[PDB]
RNA sequence: AUUGAAGCAAGCUGUCCCUGAUGGUCGUCAUCUACCUGCCUGGAGUCAUCCGCGGCAUUUAGCCGC
């Protein structure tokens, strides 16, 4: 949906900074600049180019921030769990069973 | 992901080679303050190795020679300078010492 | 090539019976052996919420468990 579809604007202005990339020295700031102006969480949480244009997707940039939560002495208790069938009326017909056990901790 | 409850990084100096090169004492005595540098600024700013690799210093300790004590980094940060300038003079380095070559096919 | 037969060198003679096996010594000696360096410099990296939409429903007639 975004650097890519039939009608996209902000393809050109990311197009002019890999021109740079480009035909020159490979600089995280211009990057960090870019996204700034046009996203500011993506300068937080970072970003990947995959188009083989933009310089073959060679730039990057990790995230500057990460969080996370962890548990100590865990007691082990149980639960089940369900991923089962989806079934048709009419066509295509593969699914007419399925179960889930998992012993789940 | 991994965890370990001890994680090492070892580092190995060649001395007897250096001697072998058997440039001067004033080139050995730059290269052992210049490897002490590099090692200091790595562990202390580092550790960031990765994306999740995030990682911390918790002691050195020199292994051998047995009881040898580590300079700080500021005591590098003040040697390096004068080290370099006694190369120089020496005139082992070539001049101009930063030498400039175009790439084109 | 055809109406009134080339569809035409068409009928022309070769049969059954027979025991090929007894025995030969391919066997003794031989030394394959010694010397050599593989190695060497080079970042794989980065961001992307497991939730559950199952069952009851032919059901937008309408809800409910682990």
């Amino acid at each position: 949906y975004i650097l890519e579809g039939k009608d996209k604007t902000l393809f050109d202005l990311l197009k002019q900074e890999l021109a740079h990339m480009e035909e020159g020295p490979v600089d995280i700031r211009k990057l960090a600049e870019t996204l700034l102006k046009v996203d500011a969480n993506a300068v937080l949480h970072g970003v990947f180019l995959a188009k083989k244009e933009l310089a073959g997707g060679r730039l990057r940039l990790p995230r500057a921030l990460s969080a996370f939560i962890e548990a100590e002495d865990v007691r082990v208790a149980s639960s089940g769990g369900v991923k089962n069938d989806h079934v048709n009326p009419s066509g295509d017909t593969s699914r007419g069973f399925g179960n889930v056990p998992f012993a789940r901790d | 992901e991994y965890v370990s409850p001890r994680i090492k990084a070892y580092f190995n100096l060649d001395l007897a080679q250096i001697r072998a090169f058997g440039l001067g004492e004033q080139v050995d005595r730059l290269l052992i303050a210049l490897a002490l540098y590099k090692v200091r600024r790595f562990l202390v700013h580092g550790l960031r190795l990765r994306t999740a690799c995030d990682l911390d210093c918790q002691a050195l300790r020199v292994t051998r020679p047995e009881g040898w004590e580590v300079p700080e980094l500021s005591e590098l940060e003040a040697a390096l300078p004068g080290l370099i300038e006694a190369v120089a003079g020496e005139g082992r380095f070539a001049q101009p010492a930063v030498t400039i070559v175009t790439y084109e096919k």
